[PDB]
């Protein structure tokens, strides 16, 4: 029940971030608050504990993201005011996923035998930006040695798969 | 009996067959895929493409 | 637009000035006090039913241990333990004093000193969540447990090492019947153990005084409950008399053990477990009720003689609404117990004293 | 500082914020005196009582009034105690509320007296009378049958003009009389009329110059009916712990005791026990009423009347009231329209002191 | 008889709080008069229906439920109530207020939550049975 | 577990104004309409039992007082109220008009006429959760 | 609209309005309600109300409604019989025995009472 | 094992099976679920239908069980035992109406039942 909360969080950060003007550095901070709190793991257990007063972790969140943007700050200690802090990397991986579609960009994961080329990549973008809807598309090549002599995706939540749906389906289709 | 018949031959049949799909992954493998990988690779763009 | 490698070393020496401020592994702050149950942040080496003890003084069970809090039942009175007070740690699992110099005295569900008469002075412990005595560990019960009691020894016969019901109304000379067979036991050698469970202590302590006009403090143990405890003291006691009837049950001796009311025990649990927001049964009791009397009654057994064939007889009291013998809870003991003694009121207002039903 | 502020108010459930590590303890008393400051507010003197700590420095308490004009925000003090009931001569021929404030019109009690917190625990196994003695009362049918004990607690099956307020009132004369003592009459959660009724009958008698009366009636929230038997029950404490002297402690219904500690537990929301009482059934009868003790050096003995809904002896409320009955005495009208008076039943009351 | 009488109404299709504030509405409106020294008779047709109303505002608004889903302050609200019809002393104007609810039962029993609540309230009761209603006796009153 | 405050409009606005919180403290704007139940998001400074008032003219009741909205009881037609209404205190404890005005006419609970034969006119209110006569302002029922 | 405009006195048949409450009940459980007593919706006095005071007669015509009702096991003190009885303003009981024995209508003379025999 | 692998007759003996669902039930409530009729888990009759329909007689061999099966409070119309007497061929119901009397077995000649006779 804590993706509902955090896209309801994400979005009023969104429509600040459009009526702003300033989408990139709110992303960047965004990224930066993300990337911080899965390298420090204990300042949730920091920030859970009891005996520090309100006014004293407010004051370790306004030291500790400093540089960020002010409606970042805002919205880590008003969800530090509402006990709404450990939703934080939902909310970042909410409003990324909210500001790629801004962008146009999606971001899928491919699996191939052999690691493609950078064209065949851009290639592929090309064909299923105009299936997808997108503009921009990004390819993740993952090594995989399982599947044999063929690609397959999972953009979204839609698998493209043709690499070893011929044996599988050959098999199901004799038997 | 006419059913024992039936069901006996289509689970040896099976087993046959589950040694086929085994073998028929092996020898794909087998064979030298530089000219294959990027001739299926083009081909499947293609193929998405249409469908 | 700020650095993650800046935010996340700031981060790291900010937790790095605190790390030896705080202290959560031993040591807990509680987060909710209400209604005898505390729960409390931090703990983290707490162990599950392990004495936690408040700054107030009063002990906790800890019986939840959730991924955020632990959840603690409050062994005493809950008035004088608020939100922020400290909560430590004991390292031991539920365990009351229990030794020789224990006999002759009031003591609580925690083995403290009630009457009085200065410190329990013991040398051991017995956890309170102990498992019973095995199939083969048991024997056949063979020695006649007398209560001095004509028509119970003649005809409800009682053995060292049975659990045997004694049920009945209100009013009906149950605790009679304890206390007859509890003074019997002097020149036999025999413990006994009268649990008070949820009973008036003025009526408690004329029991101490009619046990001691008979000489009868010489052997028994007096574990006290009253109705103005909180219910998780009422749910401990017959477990605190069982604890102390081991100690002498494994050391090769007879003990009995009376419980006065174990349906103020079960009311107490049922209490208990609806301040839990546990969901109940019928005549709202949790389903954990059989498993509440059953391992209590269960932990009397007959030993054989590879284990000292020392033995523990109990004697459970069930009080009935209107001789309803088919109710809930007298229908859970009835199947626990091997026999059971019915008092009736029909017998008992016409002069027929012990109104024994036959 | 120890005044924090409401955060909400739902009905006669008020819940106060403090600031951290300077919450009260449960079943404190917390004051609201509120002076309007504009037209758009309501002047309010109000009395909650701490029921659980919430969490995040929040208290849910209970109200002893309406909170009718209560605003978020708006200050409430920390008493530091709970409710602090005047005790002594000040009380004898003096009628109170729940909160140890004098309803009567002659005047209020000084700051300067003595007084006592409700809750305390029951006087401990050190401290109770080894014997039972008996309470002599001056009535045959109750010395000859159904013999009181001092201490004990004593059930009234009656009402409705059978005599049970006579039955009452020369029970006061008696033991005032003889044996020195005073009494304490708790109406808890009766009828406005009958307390009136019940008031100017002790007062033409004579009777309550030797008693002191509490009345928390109907109109009351149910966080105020619950405490009113406590309310008078540590005025009677008073008499026999600083006194040492046997005191009369009444509670016309206790059954109100019974399903207002019900409606408290449906109003901060627990989970009811079967037929709708409290899971705390037995335990509030027992916190009442393991303090009417003899002790050693005085004793409260209590007379208690018992409405026993819908004629069944084995719903809960009688049935946890029961196991604390030490005698009964049993008022019937075809006595009394007979021309015996008293009207007790001489055969349906009994007494476990008659052996 | 509307030379001397004033009519509060709430009914069926009107929303719950006004049925929930018709009789507080018949209170405020008899102890005008009654602080002035008159003597007023207020009569409440159901309040059962009164009750299920604030049973209604109260789950509607979340509070946690009682019997038969009435909440813990239901009693409460019933006697606020009814309290209110009092004889004043001479010191007060001497004016009254002189209450007679009514509640409606379903098949004759009074054993429900609502009955025992307002019986065990007022000063007494008047039972009108529908077995004496059918058999000629009107009004129908159980002696 | 979500709260009812938790709307990306409520949430945009309290970010946008963190550092200096709009206090609105008289006016309140609807978070949810249902079954003549509404909570609104606002009124700090709104009382208990108090009569206040919606956008399009209906009056409601503030019983349910939470710690971040207030449970607002409709006191008539509700199927005009929508999510983002403006809720306007209007600083008076629930009361009725109260007068010799009032006899032999038709009012509902809040105190309007119902005949229609014209205004009701009364010169003042009293409010309708009004404390009993106490026991000492009493009398034995002999009339 | 033919009572508010032809100014008739129409009829309106409800057949078991017994299932007008009951599907509300089955609605609001789903809808986030607290269920009220016996498992029926909170709000079904006002859900009855709104049905049955539009059935009126006014002063240009007017809807009498003669309206079914199928009472679950004969128990009449669950809330959603008591709450179309308390509408209610006469009963016609149609009694099996009397149609066996020829009468047509089989109304059951005692059972069936009204509010206007007077 | 043995009705399987070696294809013989086997008795199952087993005392108050009734303690298995009510082992369920004690577990249930802490296991997240919600509660259901009487307080028994909402999985009162799968989970005694994956014990209780594996106790078969097969082409194999056969098992014979005979269970003793506890009755709550002396309610035959309990959630656990009303939902396993569908799943019995024959059923002997004890009663305690008889066993006052001195009738020993107790056995209802009445309620108790069987596939056999025929
Ligand atoms: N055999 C007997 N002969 C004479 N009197 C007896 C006998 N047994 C009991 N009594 C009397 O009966 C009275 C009540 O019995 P007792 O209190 O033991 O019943 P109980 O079940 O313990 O009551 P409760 O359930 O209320 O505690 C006692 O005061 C005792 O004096
Ligand atoms: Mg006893």
């Amino acid at each position: 029940n804590q993706e509902v909360i955090a896209k309801r969080y994400a979005s009023a950060l969104f429509q600040i971030a459009l009526e702003q003007g300033q989408l990139d550095r709110i992303e960047e901070d965004v990224r930066a608050v993300r990337q911080a709190l899965a390298e420090n793991g204990e300042f949730l257990s920091l920030l859970s504990y009891p005996k520090l007063s309100l006014d004293q972790k407010k004051a370790l969140i306004a030291e500790a993201f400093a540089g960020v943007s002010t409606p970042v700050q805002n919205t880590l200690l008003l969800l530090l005011e509402r006990h709404r802090f450990g939703l934080v990397p939902e909310l970042a991986e909410q409003f990324l996923a909210l500001v790629d579609d801004a962008r146009g960009i999606a971001k899928a994961v491919a699996y191939s035998a052999r690691p493609l080329t950078d064209e065949e990549l851009r290639a592929l973008s090309d064909v299923f930006a105009q299936k997808v809807g997108k503009q921009t598309l990004e390819i993740e090549n993952i090594i995989d040695p399982e599947l044999i002599g063929g690609v397959r995706l999972r953009i979204g939540n839609r698998i493209y798969d043709g690499s070893v749906s011929g044996q599988l389906e050959r098999i199901r289709r004799q038997l | 009996i006419e059913r024992e018949k039936e069901q006996a031959m289509a689970a040896l049949r099976e087993q046959v067959a589950s040694l086929s799909v085994l073998i028929a992954s092996k020898v794909i493998e087998k064979e030298l895929t530089e000219q294959d990988q990027r001739k299926l690779i083009e081909a499947y763009i293609k193929d998405v493409q249409e469908v | 637009s700020i650095r993650a490698e800046e935010i996340s070393a700031l981060i790291k020496q900010q937790i790095e000035n605190y790390e030896s401020q705080i202290q959560v592994s031993d040591v807990g702050t509680v987060i909710q006090v209400g209604d005898g149950i505390a729960r409390a942040h931090g703990l983290d080496n707490v162990m599950s039913g392990e004495l936690v003890e408040f700054a107030n003084g009063v002990m906790g069970m800890a019986l939840n241990l959730e991924e955020n809090n632990v959840g603690i039942v409050i062994l005493g009175p809950y008035t004088g333990i608020k939100e922020g007070d400290e909560v430590r740690r004991t390292g031991r699992i539920m365990e009351v004093p229990v030794g020789e110099a224990l006999i002759g005295r009031v003591v609580n569900p925690l083995g403290q000193p009630v009457d009085g008469l200065g410190p329990v002075e013991t040398t051991e412990t017995r956890p309170i969540e102990s498992p019973a005595p095995g199939v083969m560990d048991r024997r056949s019960v063979h020695e006649p447990l007398q209560t001095g009691i004509k028509a119970i020894d003649a005809l409800v016969p009682i053995g060292r090492g049975q659990r045997e019901l004694i049920i009945g109304d209100r009013q009906t000379g149950k605790t009679s019947v304890a206390i007859d067979t509890i003074i019997n036991q002097k020149d036999q050698n025999m413990i006994s153990i009268y649990v008070a469970i949820g009973q008036k202590e003025s009526t408690v302590r004329t029991v101490v005084e009619t046990l001691r006009k008979h000489g009868a403090l010489d052997y028994t143990i007096v574990v006290t409950a009253s109705a103005s405890q909180p219910a998780p003291l009422l749910f401990l006691a017959p477990y605190a008399g069982v604890a102390m009837g081991e100690y002498f049950m494994y050391k090769g001796k007879h003990v009995l053990v009376v419980y006065d009311d174990l349906s103020k025990q079960a009311a107490a649990y049922r209490e208990l477990s609806l301040l839990l927001r546990r969901p109940p049964g019928r005549e709202a009791y949790p389903g954990d009720i059989f498993y509440l009397h059953s391992r209590l009654l269960e932990r009397a057994a007959k030993l054989s003689d590879a284990k000292g064939g020392g033995s523990l007889t109990a004697l459970p009291f069930v009080e009935t609404q209107a001789g309803d013998i088919s109710a809930y809870i007298p229908t859970n003991v009835i199947s626990i117990t091997d026999g059971q003694i019915f008092l009736q009121s029909d017998l008992f207002f016409s002069g027929v004293r012990p109104a024994i039903n036959a | 500082m120890t005044r924090g502020r409401v955060i909400q108010v739902m009905g006669p459930v008020v819940d106060v914020k403090f600031e951290n590590g300077h919450l009260p303890a449960i079943y404190n008393a917390l004051k609201i005196q509120h002076k309007a400051r504009n037209e758009n507010e309501v002047d309010i003197d109000l009395t909650l009582e701490v029921a659980l700590h919430l969490g995040d420095d929040t208290v849910r308490t209970i109200a002893m009034a309406s909170t009718d004009g209560l605003i978020r925000g708006m200050e409430v003090i920390d008493t530091g105690a709970p409710i602090s009931v005047p005790v002594g001569e000040v009380t004898l021929g003096r009628v109170f509320n729940v909160l140890g404030e004098p309803i009567d019109l002659e005047g209020d009690i000084p700051a300067d007296a003595r007084r006592d917190p409700i809750h305390r625990p029951a006087p401990k196994f050190e401290e109770l009378a080894t014997e039972v003695e008996i309470l002599e009362t001056g009535i045959k049918v109750v010395d000859l049958l159904a013999p009181y004990i001092k201490g004990g607690k004593i059930g009234l099956f009656g009402g409705a003009g059978v005599g049970k307020t006579v039955l009452i009132q020369e029970l006061i004369h008696n033991i005032a009389q003889e044996h020195g003592g005073i009494s304490v009459f708790a109406g808890v959660g009766e009828r406005t009329r009958e307390g009136n009724d019940l008031y100017h009958e002790m007062k033409d008698s004579g009777v309550i110059s030797k008693t002191a009366m509490v009345f928390g009636q109907m109109n009351e929230p149910p966080g105020a009916r619950m405490r009113v038997a406590l309310t008078g029950l540590t005025m009677a404490e008073y008499f026999r712990d600083e006194q040492g002297q046997d005191v009369l402690l009444f509670i016309d219904n206790i059954f109100r005791f019974t399903q207002a500690g019900s409606e408290v537990s449906a109003l901060l929301g627990r989970m009811p026990s079967a037929v709708g009482y409290q899971p705390t059934l037995a335990t509030e009868m027992g916190q009442l009423q393991e303090r009417i003790t003899s002790t050693a050096k005085g004793s409260i003995t209590s007379i208690q009347a018992i409405y026993v809904p819908a004629d069944d002896y084995t719903d809960p409320a009688p049935a946890t009231t029961f196991s604390h009955l030490d005698a009964t005495t049993n008022l019937e009208r075809k006595l009394a329209e007979m021309g015996i008076y008293p009207a007790v039943d001489p055969l349906a009351s009994t007494s476990r002191a008659l052996a």
